[PDB]
């Protein structure tokens, strides 16, 4: 079996460690979801007349 | 921004209070003034009915 050759084993570990834990952490990280635009047409602090 | 036009067409309307009182006032004193006359008038004209009465 090749995948006891453990002669290339840092050459499959080393660019994994970039890959996963670098790049496509970076690239979740720029995938955001914003919020809803939930426009409230109720809000006025207001008061009744000078009386 | 209606809201507050509104707002400040109550406040162009705010006089009617002080309209009524006003009104109020001069009316009162003018009851009293012509009662006052009808008291005196009526006072004088019944002593001299009852003059004649007799």
């Amino acid at each position: 079996m090749p995948q006891l050759n453990t002669t290339v084993w840092p050459t499959m570990i080393t660019p994994m460690l970039l890959t996963l834990f670098l790049i496509t952490q970076l690239k979740m990280l720029n995938t955001n979801y914003h919020l809803p635009p939930s426009p409230k047409p109720m809000k006025m602090k207001n008061y009744n007349k000078p009386w | 921004i209606d809201t507050e036009k509104s707002q400040q067409a109550l406040v162009q309307k705010r006089h009617y209070l002080f309209d009524v009182q006003r009104n109020n006032i001069a009316m009162a004193l003018e009851v009293t003034y012509r009662e006052r006359l009808y008291r005196v008038y009526k006072e004088v004209k019944n002593r001299l009915d009852y003059h004649i009465s007799v």
